[PDB]
């Protein structure tokens, strides 16, 4: 069972954190105390399937841009149409965000607040790598139809970046009220107008 | 627009 | 007074630091102003007190200065352009103050100060929804889309930027290259 109390384990833990990462516990601190007093079990223990903290969060912010950079490959990959993929990868974006209130947090930067800044380092190089991966997409609009867009392709990645952290950030304050693909089929239309 | 600073430089 | 703008003053630069990014202490805040721990209480019991009084600031300053806008200028396009350059410059001239309003700062007191934060949001959003409305009956033509979808829309960009720029260290500013950037948030406007 080593392998099967080990990993099974170390989800319960990661899911409460989440959940507390959106919950009440969101607003304020994040403890080894309030932790494991939810998966029902003592510091010590909790310390053996993650010892510290900040390296903690990695296993959630490492669940994040791999779940989300997969999908954006195997996005270009089901997708070839230049604004079709530009579409989905910003959808991508705006509805992993909702369905993971607590992980958003995280990538807006409020839960990092109490941790490290090698943390909010990380998530910085996340976007980096989001924001390299649309401008590409952008610049391969040439090749694929005829013609580039006129405008910079930088400026339109850092546009739509804009966007999605804009939501991202609206959906973190109003609480989770604000959700980022609500009128996502009549916001889109109106961010693709900036693409020429 | 003469946006304002909190922060004075002359302190 | 005196000691007590001081007090404020440190804390907004502290806000724009390195130290920024953490919690700022009762006791580092008396010692970069020269004063005790129990002096600077004397001024404020908490530092909820001094968050207020910032935030009372960055209410004045857009607030007033969305009412010059709206005074001064009639066209509904330039209005909802010079208020949004005014959103992100604000936020350039007060890298510190950004953070309050971005909500990071605010992670570490009392909710009583987002929820005041939050409230000016709602509140700048509202009137740009009104200016939005008043397009038909100034212009002769409306937006096609929802003027509630069009100001969410257009305050989200701003959060955006502004939160880039506060994760950046404020090294991406809001205004930068903001001839090229309105253009495409205009574009937005249907």
């Amino acid at each position: 069972e080593k392998q099967t109390a080990k990993r099974n384990r170390r989800e319960e833990i990661l899911q409460s954190l989440a959940l507390m990462l959106e919950s009440s516990d969101g607003s304020q601190r994040i403890t080894t105390a309030k932790l494991a007093a939810s998966v029902g079990v003592s510091e010590a223990a909790l310390y053996r399937h993650f010892p510290s903290k900040t390296r903690m969060f990695d296993s959630l912010i490492e669940f994040i841009e791999d779940s989300l950079i997969t999908r954006i490959n195997l996005i270009l990959k089901d997708e070839k149409d230049t604004t079709a993929r530009l579409r989905l990868i910003v959808l991508l974006i705006l509805g992993f965000g909702e369905r993971n209130p607590g992980l958003t947090r995280i990538l807006t930067g409020h839960a990092l607040m109490f941790e490290q800044d090698r943390l909010q380092g990380r998530i910085n190089q996340l976007f980096e790598r989001i924001e390299a991966q649309l401008r590409q997409v952008m610049r391969e609009k040439k090749m694929r139809e005829g013609e580039g867009y006129t405008l910079d392709e930088t400026l339109l990645a850092s546009q739509l970046l804009a966007f999605c952290e804009g939501m991202l950030s609206r959906f973190v304050r109003s609480e989770f009220k604000y959700r980022p693909t609500d009128d996502f089929d009549a916001r889109w239309p109106l961010v693709a107008a900036q693409l020429q | 627009l003469d946006i304002p600073a909190f922060l004075r430089k002359q302190a």
